[PDB]
């Protein structure tokens, strides 16, 4: 939702990092993306694809995740 | 993050308990004869 | 005078009787050690080996661990030793399940019941030895340091 | 065929299949492969001669 | 060869310096110094004795790939 | 075990049996070739799969043919 | 015929290349031979031993180990008197080599050909033909 | 933003998918 | 007089007939080729003399004459180095200004633009900069003229002609009998006393009468053409006594045993000459005189023709204890009837000596102005490390050839060989364990440091700023060697080397030598060295001990030293020969020596080499980055390979562009090797079948049937290209880096 507001400036987040081997410099170094936790920045382009096909909010990305869990079942 | 507790709860379980348990069971299954 | 001879007076066996392998000192030490001690129950064999191993596991985790510089270094080291004990006791359990067919006799480690008794003793001994190391290091300041308390 | 003639091999798994060798001898007994053909080229095994049947050998 | 070509041609265009590819791609030392050696520097400085940044993970993966590759030998 | 086959192109040269390090092959009477003998494999359980018999075969395509199959302690060459 | 367990063994100072726990729990191989001399040979498992004049007995972990010594004893010392046995942990002694008293390289009556295929190797069936059927590829 | 309840619904549906995955794997294994 | 000269006269006729029949030397190859494998089999077995002939006499004769041919090639090579120094060099310009002029003895022709390689090396000269250290040798010899370099080139040419004549003469006219070659006592007496002892004595005499006066005049500041010619020191004993006043008394102090008179020119100074940064040549003269006395004395140990002396058979057969059976009995018989056993020992020793040479020559620079010529120091260290490693693996190669071929169990019952083969599982299992332990505890420390540094945990690393793995024993030995002058070597004035501690020796504002401090990074890279040496020993030893038989292949000696496999059975016996352990251990030798030369190059640039600023500050070449960056693999990648490969990559259009070309060419050759290493012969033979079809279609099939290379040859070609590619990559990288920055 932060990225869709400003897609050329915000760096897309793939998922967060919870790694008990990290030092505090590592935790600070990965805390980009405008959030308060370490993150991987997505290189998959899924933000640009989901933006282009209609998805606007987290609720509809989540609704898509739920629908795919149903389809997987 | 919402449900921020879940990464602390699951990542050690999925990353240590899951392999340990499935390796232990896989070891038992590959070694067993009947 | 020859100090190396064929093993067990059998030349074609794949071993050589040597001073390191077959001295009276080596034979005495192996027999004295709990794993090969005669007259020792498999559970008791496991308790003695476990007490030894759990006792010395705490120290490397405590002194060289991630939380070594913290005041919770001993608790982290004990927990890390305990976690390693639980992983190893799982290894002992799974080895026992696959290796040994179930037999009534339990008087030997190389039996399903005997290895289960050994694993039981090793867990009790290892947790107790790790605990004993924790109690001793906590009480004694010199053990908390690396021997530099005198300095 | 006859001894000394030049022959073309028709055994598909031969090294010298569709190559020319020359017949050394032909047995007269109940032998399964009587035509002994020698070849200028050597096989991968280094052998330069092999026994063949009549229906695997044509005069050239 | 395909992804080295694509990536070098694109990073030179994305700088505004497409002529650097135009002059250096015609010999192999241009590919070695101007693509592999020149662009290695943000990657291999992802950690150093002066700190680390969020490219440290790729800095560790790059060495990890060199190890696996050599272990294959 | 491995499967070892002898084809009727065998000239009875006895070389594959001599090559055999594991006494897998032996000679039996056969009227097909001039030598009066053909190789046989009544002991393919001892066959390690070395394929020394194939190397010794002077036929254009080896009459003796080892086909590596199920592995055992014997066919793996395990002294343990 | 049966292995005389009391046959004396060659003088070997021992080695680490000998047999392991699988010999006493799966199978062991023995080779016996008669030597005219007190002579040094090379063990398949290591260094050098001395075969005694008269009858010798060996314990090896492999049949190839036994047949390697058999070739060394036949090519260097000309012993043709070697018998190779497979001894089970049960105590059963299985005679192996030469299996019917005559070497495999010599023809013998009463030998039945095993593994013999009536056609040449290029007449083997293609794998597609033998697919999803139990029929064998050798015709 | 996603609620903890929404994450729990996703975890319920993934558990149902895990059970169906176990059932397919056992059926394929026979 | 049982040691006698015995020769067969006119054994072999000098005819060109066998030249015209390639393959004449073996029964297999003499019937001519039928496949292209014959062509390769010709070169592969040519020098394998004991594969052609049964008799040890003809083998020994072929070896003796081939050694004269090798000596002829070495003398021709030396004569060429002297001629290129005389004719195509700036040696005379370098003599006047050794610290500014760069040595160059190779000039290229202008053909295809390649004349850019004639760079401006200095002294009004253009040529390829040379790094073999010949200029420093010639200045140490006292040559001081290109005319004398022409006379040395002619002396090398005359020696090359005499050695090629002697090889012809001793194979074709007067070839010694086997009983001549089997005189190990006589040969050792002569090679200790005569070769090494009179070699040192004559060289010490040359140093005292030529090198010492000329180099005193050179370091006083006298120009090379103002220096008296070297025979004027021999005659004018008054002029020689000006420089060294002990010459006023002559040889009376030597014979009367008043040797402390000769302390002017036979010193024990130690350390380096401050003017040149090299060893004091008075120390080198005393060194060679002392070695000459012991080498001559040593060459009187063995019994030849008069009852005095040792029988080496008696020495060996008496050394037996309770652990080792019959002991060294039978080893004399081995070493006087097997050439491969002798070559195994002598190659391991020559390689060890070459490795010792590289360490000692960098630490104690022996030539004037060689220490501050950093391209030469890096080149001769790297060269003698590679010659050492190759020769050590050939020692194991010919130990394997001895074991497969010349070993007889009947003559080796219960001796040291029998006992080693009879506990080879214990040897190889303990070596295997130590290599696993030492790969975990040396390289895993690097992986720990990579991980912790990547994780932001700089306090959790093995480093000088974190957990300190200090090399306390190496630091302590350095302490002892710094305290040794005046204490445990009381008559020494300076330390044996400034690497141990002490002063910084600077020549032309560049560091000649300075203390090499050892820290956590040095502990880690030395245990990397111990690990890579251990694993190379494991592969080579496992090949020697299991060359004749295994539990896998019980009759491996019947297959030979060099066989590819014994089939896909027993699970697969690919690379089961002793040859294939030499093949696998030459890679691990490559790995070992590559890390040694990388450790040397980075440590000397980071902590030793550089410029001495005012106040004695030393600005090093890479600015002391070894300590905090050689503890991680990323540091070796970044701060050593990436940082220092700048010169090879950016060498185009300069005189070092040849190094950029060889850098790329050797990357190519290295990669090209992996085609031979990762592939197998059967693919290439079926591909050749399709190509043979295309030739048959055009009626252009060759009569020598093309074959894919043998399995062993595919391995040998892959290894040869891999070594050439890797070493050539390092050669180009090292040389462009240190010519640019040092
Ligand atoms: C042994 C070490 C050695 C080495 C590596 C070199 C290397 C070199 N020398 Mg030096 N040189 C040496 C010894 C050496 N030389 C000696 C001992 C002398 C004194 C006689 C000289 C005198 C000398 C002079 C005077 C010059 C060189 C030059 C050169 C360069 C080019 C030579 C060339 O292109 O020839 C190519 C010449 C050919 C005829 C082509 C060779 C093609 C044939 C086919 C060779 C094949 C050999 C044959 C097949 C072997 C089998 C014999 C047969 C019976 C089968 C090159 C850097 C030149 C240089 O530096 O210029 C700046 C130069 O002018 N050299
Ligand atoms: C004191 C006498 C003496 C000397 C100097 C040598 C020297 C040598 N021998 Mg030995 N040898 C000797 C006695 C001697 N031998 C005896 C008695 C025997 C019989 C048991 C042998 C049997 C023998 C064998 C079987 C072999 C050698 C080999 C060698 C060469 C080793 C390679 C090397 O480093 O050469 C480089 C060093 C040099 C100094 C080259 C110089 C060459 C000449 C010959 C040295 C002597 C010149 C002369 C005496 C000096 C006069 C000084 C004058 C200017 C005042 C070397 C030339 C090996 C070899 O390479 O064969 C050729 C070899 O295979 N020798
Ligand atoms: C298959 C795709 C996939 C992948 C690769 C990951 C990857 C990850 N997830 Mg999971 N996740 C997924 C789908 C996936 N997720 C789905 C669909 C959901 C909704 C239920 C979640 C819900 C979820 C939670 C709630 C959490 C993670 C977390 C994590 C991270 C740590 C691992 C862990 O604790 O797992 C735990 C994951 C689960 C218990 C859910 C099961 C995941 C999928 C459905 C399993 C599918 C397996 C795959 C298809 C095939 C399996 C066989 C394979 C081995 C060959 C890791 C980045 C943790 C995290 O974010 O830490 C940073 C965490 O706390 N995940
Ligand atoms: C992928 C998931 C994963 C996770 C979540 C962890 C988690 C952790 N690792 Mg890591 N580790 C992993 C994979 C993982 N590991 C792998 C793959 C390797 C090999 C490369 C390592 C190698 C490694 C090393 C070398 C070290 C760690 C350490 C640690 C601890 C962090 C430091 C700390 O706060 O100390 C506090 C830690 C404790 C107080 C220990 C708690 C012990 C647990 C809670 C007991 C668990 C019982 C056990 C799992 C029973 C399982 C039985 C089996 C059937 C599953 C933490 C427990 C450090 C460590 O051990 O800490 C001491 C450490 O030194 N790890
Ligand atoms: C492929 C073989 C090869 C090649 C091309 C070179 C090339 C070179 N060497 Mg090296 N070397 C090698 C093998 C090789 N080396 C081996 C195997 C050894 C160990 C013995 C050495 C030991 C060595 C030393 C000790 C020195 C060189 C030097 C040199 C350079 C000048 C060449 C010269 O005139 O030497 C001339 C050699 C000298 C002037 C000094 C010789 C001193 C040694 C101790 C003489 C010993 C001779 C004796 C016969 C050895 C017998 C072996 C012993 C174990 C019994 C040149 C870079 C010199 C150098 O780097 O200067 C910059 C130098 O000082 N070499
Ligand atoms: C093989 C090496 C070698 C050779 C060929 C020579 C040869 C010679 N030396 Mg030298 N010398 C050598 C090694 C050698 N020496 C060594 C190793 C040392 C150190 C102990 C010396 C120390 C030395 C001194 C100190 C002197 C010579 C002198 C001489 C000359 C003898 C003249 C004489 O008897 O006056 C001797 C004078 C007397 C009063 C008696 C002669 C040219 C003499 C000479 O003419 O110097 C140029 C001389 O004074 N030598
Ligand atoms: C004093 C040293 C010495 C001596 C006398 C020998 C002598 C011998 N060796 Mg030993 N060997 C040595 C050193 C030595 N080697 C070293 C240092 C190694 C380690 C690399 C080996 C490794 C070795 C093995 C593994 C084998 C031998 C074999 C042999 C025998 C025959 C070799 C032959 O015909 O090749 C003829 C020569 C060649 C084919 C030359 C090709 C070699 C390379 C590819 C050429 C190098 C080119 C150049 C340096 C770089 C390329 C430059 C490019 C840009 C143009 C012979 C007994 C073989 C044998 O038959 O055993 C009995 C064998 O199997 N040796
Ligand atoms: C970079 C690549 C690489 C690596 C890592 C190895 C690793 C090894 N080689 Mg190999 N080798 C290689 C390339 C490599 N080789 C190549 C290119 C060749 C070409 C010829 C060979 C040829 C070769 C031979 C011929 C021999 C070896 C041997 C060895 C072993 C040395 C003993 C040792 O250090 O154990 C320590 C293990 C390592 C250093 C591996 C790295 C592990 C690091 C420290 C971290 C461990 C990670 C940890 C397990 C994570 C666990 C969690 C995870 C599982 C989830 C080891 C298994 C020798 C051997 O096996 O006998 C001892 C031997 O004789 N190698
Ligand atoms: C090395 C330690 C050592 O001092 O060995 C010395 C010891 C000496 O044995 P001996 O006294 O029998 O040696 C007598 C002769 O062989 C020596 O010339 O050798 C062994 O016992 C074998 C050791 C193998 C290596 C074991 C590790
Ligand atoms: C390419 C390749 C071949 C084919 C290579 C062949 C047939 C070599 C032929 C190359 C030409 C015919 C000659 C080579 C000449 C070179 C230009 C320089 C050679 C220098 C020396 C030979 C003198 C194999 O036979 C092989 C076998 C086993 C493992 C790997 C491989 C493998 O990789
Ligand atoms: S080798 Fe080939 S041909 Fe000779 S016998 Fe054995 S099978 Fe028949
Ligand atoms: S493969 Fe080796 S063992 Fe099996 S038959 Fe052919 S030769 Fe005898």
């Amino acid at each position: 939702e932060q990225w869709v507001l400003n897609p050329l400036k915000v760096k897309p987040i793939a998922h967060a990092i919870w790694d008990p081997h990290f030092g505090q410099p590592a935790v600070k170094a990965f805390t980009k993306g405008g959030v308060s936790y370490p993150v991987n920045i997505a290189t998959s382009g899924v933000y640009h694809w989901w933006y282009t096909i209609g998805m606007r909010s987290n609720t509809d990305l989540y609704a898509g995740s739920l629908f795919l869990l149903f389809l997987a079942g | 993050m919402t449900a921020a507790y879940l990464p602390s709860i699951l990542v050690p379980i999925i990353g240590l308990i899951f392999p340990g348990l499935v390796m232990a069971f896989a070891f038992i299954y590959i070694e067993q004869d009947e | 005078s020859q100090f190396i001879k064929p093993y067990n007076d059998d030349p074609f066996v794949g071993n050589l009787a040597t001073p390191v392998s077959t001295s009276s000192f080596t034979k005495s030490l192996l027999s004295n050690l709990p794993a090969y001690r005669a007259g020792l129950s498999p559970l008791l064999r496991g308790v003695e080996i476990g007490l030894t191993h759990g006792y010395f596991l705490v120290g490397p985790f405590y002194k060289l661990g991630p939380l070594r510089n913290s005041d919770v270094a001993l608790l982290s080291g004990f927990f890390s030793a305990l976690g390693l004990i639980v992983i190893l006791v799982a290894c002992l359990t799974i080895y026992g399940v696959v290796s040994f067919e179930e037999t009534e006799a339990k008087d030997q480690l190389q039996t399903a019941k005997g290895w289960r008794q050994f694993t039981s003793g090793w867990l009790v001994g290892s947790v107790g030895g790790a605990s004993f190391a924790y109690i001793l290091i906590s009480n004694i300041p010199f053990l908390q340091t690396a021997g530099m308390s005198m300095l | 065929v006859k001894r000394g003639s030049k022959v073309r091999i028709l055994r598909k798994e031969s090294y010298w299949y569709q190559d020319i060798g020359t017949v050394a001898t032909i047995d007269t007994s109940g032998i399964r492969y009587p035509v002994v053909v020698r070849f200028e080229k050597v096989s991968y095994s280094g052998v330069n001669t092999n026994n063949f049947s009549l229906d695997e050998v044509v005069e050239v | 060869w395909v992804t080295f070509y694509w990536h070098w041609k694109h990073i030179t265009i994305w700088q505004g310096n497409a002529g650097q590819f135009n002059e250096s791609s015609t010999y192999i030392m241009g590919w070695l110094r101007d693509y592999l050696w020149l662009n290695s520097s943000p990657l291999i400085n992802g950690y150093n004795p002066f700190g680390m940044n969020s490219l440290s993970v790729w800095s560790w993966m790059f060495l990890f790939g060199h190890l696996i590759w050599a272990t294959g030998f | 075990s491995h499967s070892v086959k002898v084809y009727d192109t065998c000239i009875g040269c006895t070389q594959c049996v001599r090559a055999c390090p594991c006494d897998v092959l032996e000679m039996v009477s056969w009227d097909g070739c001039k030598a009066g003998q053909i190789a046989s494999a009544p002991r393919t359980e001892d066959c390690i799969g070395c394929k020394r018999c194939e190397t010794a075969c002077p036929t254009d395509f080896l009459s003796v043919r080892v086909y590596l199959g199920g592995e055992t302690t014997r066919s793996m060459g395990l002294a343990y | 015929e049966t292995l005389n367990l009391q046959i004396p063994s060659p003088t070997f100072e021992g080695s680490t290349g000998g047999w392991l726990r699988a010999a006493e729990v799966e199978e062991k191989y023995a080779i016996t031979w008669t030597s005219p001399k007190e002579q040094v040979f090379e063990m398949p498992t290591g260094g050098a031993a001395i075969m005694r004049q008269g009858e010798n007995l060996l314990y090896l972990a492999r049949k190839e180990q036994c047949l390697a010594l058999a070739t060394q004893v036949k090519n260097s010392f000309k012993i043709t008197d070697y018998k190779v046995y497979r001894i089970f942990p049960s105590g059963e002694v299985q005679y192996l080599h030469p299996k019917d008293g005559v070497f495999p390289e010599k023809v013998n009556a009463g030998r039945v050909g095993v593994g013999n295929v009536s056609h040449s190797i290029g007449k083997n069936l293609n794998p597609a033909q033998i697919k999803f059927t139990s029929k064998s590829f050798n015709g | 933003m996603i609620s903890d309840t929404q994450i729990f619904i996703a975890l319920i549906l993934a558990l149902v998918s895990l059970v169906l995955a176990i059932r397919l794997g056992r059926a394929l294994y026979q | 007089k049982k040691v006698s000269i015995t020769v067969d006269r006119d054994p072999v006729a000098t005819s060109f007939e066998k030249w015209a029949q390639p393959g004449h030397f073996s029964r297999t190859l003499a019937k001519g080729p039928k496949t292209t494998t014959w062509i390769w089999n010709l070169h592969a077995d040519v020098h394998d003399f004991d594969s052609h002939t049964n008799s040890l006499e003809d083998i020994s004769r072929k070896i003796f004459s081939a050694h004269f041919g090798q000596l002829s090639i070495i003398f021709l090579w030396l004569s060429g180095m002297y001629f290129h120094g005389a004719r195509f060099s700036n040696y005379s310009a370098w003599l006047s200004n050794p610290t500014a002029v760069k040595p160059s003895a190779q000039v290229v022709w202008p053909i295809v633009g390649q004349e850019v390689l004639n760079g401006d090396v200095g002294g009004g000269f253009q040529g390829v900069q040379v790094t073999s250290g010949f200029f420093q040798i010639w200045r140490s010899s006292g040559i001081t003229s290109e005319v004398e370099l022409y006379w040395c080139a002619l002396a090398g040419l005359i020696m090359s002609g005499l050695m090629i004549f002697a090889g012809w003469f001793h194979y074709h006219k007067a070839a010694p009998k086997l009983e001549w070659f089997q005189n190990a006592e006589s040969m050792l007496n002569h090679h200790l006393s005569g070769l090494l002892g009179l070699g040192c004595l004559s060289w010490a005499g040359h140093q005292i009468h030529v090198s010492l006066p000329v180099n005193k005049l050179l370091d006083a500041g006298v120009a090379p053409q103002e220096i008296p010619l070297p025979h004027e020191f021999l005659v004018n004993r008054d002029l020689m006594a000006q420089l060294y006043p002990s010459f006023s008394k002559g040889l009376v102090p030597f014979f009367t045993l008043n040797w402390s008179e000769y302390s002017d020119f036979l010193t024990f100074k130690g350390g380096l000459n401050p003017v040149t940064g090299g060893l004091w040549l008075s120390d080198t003269a005393h060194h060679h005189l002392a070695l000459a006395v012991l080498f001559i004395v040593a060459g009187h140990m063995y019994r030849t023709n008069w009852g005095i002396g040792h029988s080496m058979k008696e020495i060996l057969e008496a050394h037996k204890g309770p652990f080792t059976g019959e002991g060294h009995k039978g080893l004399y018989e081995i070493l006087t009837t097997s050439w491969h056993a002798q070559l195994a020992i002598n190659l391991a020793m020559l390689g060890s000596v070459s490795i010792i040479v590289a360490h000692h020559m960098y630490a104690m620079p022996p030539y004037p102005y060689i220490a501050t010529d950093y391209p030469t120091q890096l080149s001769i260290f790297t060269h003698h490390m590679w010659i050492g490693g190759f020769c050590v693996c050939g020692g194991a190669a010919h130990a394997g050839i001895f074991m497969v071929r010349d070993y007889n169990p009947a003559q080796n019952y219960n001796n040291l060989l029998d006992r080693v083969i009879r506990h080879r599982d214990a040897i190889i299992s303990h070596l295997n364990w130590i290599c696993i332990f030492l790969g975990f505890h040396s390289f895993g420390l690097y992986i720990h440091n990579d991980t912790m540094r990547a994780l932001g945990r700089t306090q959790d690393m093995f480093s000088d700023t974190a957990i300190q793995l200090k090399p306390v024993f190496a630091q302590w030995v350095q302490s002892i060697h710094t305290l040794a002058p005046g204490n445990t070597t009381p008559n020494a004035l300076a330390t044996a080397s400034y690497a141990f501690g002490g002063d910084v020796v600077a020549v032309g504002n560049k560091v000649a030598m300075m203390p090499i401090s050892l820290g956590t990074a040095d502990f880690m890279v030395h245990h990397i060295h111990a690990f890579t040496i251990h694993v190379t020993v494991l592969i080579l030893l496992k090949g020697v001990l299991f060359s004749r038989n295994s539990r896998l292949i019980p009759d491996k000696a019947n297959l030979g030293f060099r066989f590819p496999c014994d089939g896909p059975g027993r699970g697969g016996t690919c690379q089961s020969s002793a040859w294939d352990s030499v093949f696998l251990g030459l890679f691990w030798m490559y790995n070992c020596i590559s890390v040694v030369i990388f450790h040397f190059s980075w440590k000397m640039q980071s902590d030793v080499w550089g410029t001495v600023q005012s106040d004695g500050t030393v600005t090093h070449i890479t600015g002391g980055n070894f300590a905090q960056s050689a503890i991680t693999i990323n540091g070796w990648l970044r701060d050593f390979l990436w940082a220092q490969a700048s010169q090879v990559i950016q060498s185009y259009g300069s005189a070092l562009s040849a190094y950029g070309l060889i850098f790329l060419g050797a990357h190519f050759i290295w990669a090209f090797s992996l085609m031979f290493l990762f592939s197998g012969r059967g693919y290439w033979q079926e591909l050749i079948e399709s190509i043979v079809w295309a030739h048959n279609k055009l009626n252009v099939a060759p009569a020598i049937q093309p074959r894919a290379l043998s399995i062993t040859q595919g391995r040998a070609v892959g290894l040869a290209h891999y070594l050439l590619g890797g070493i050539g990559t390092t050669w180009a990288f090292f040389l462009a880096r240190i010519i640019s920055v040092g």
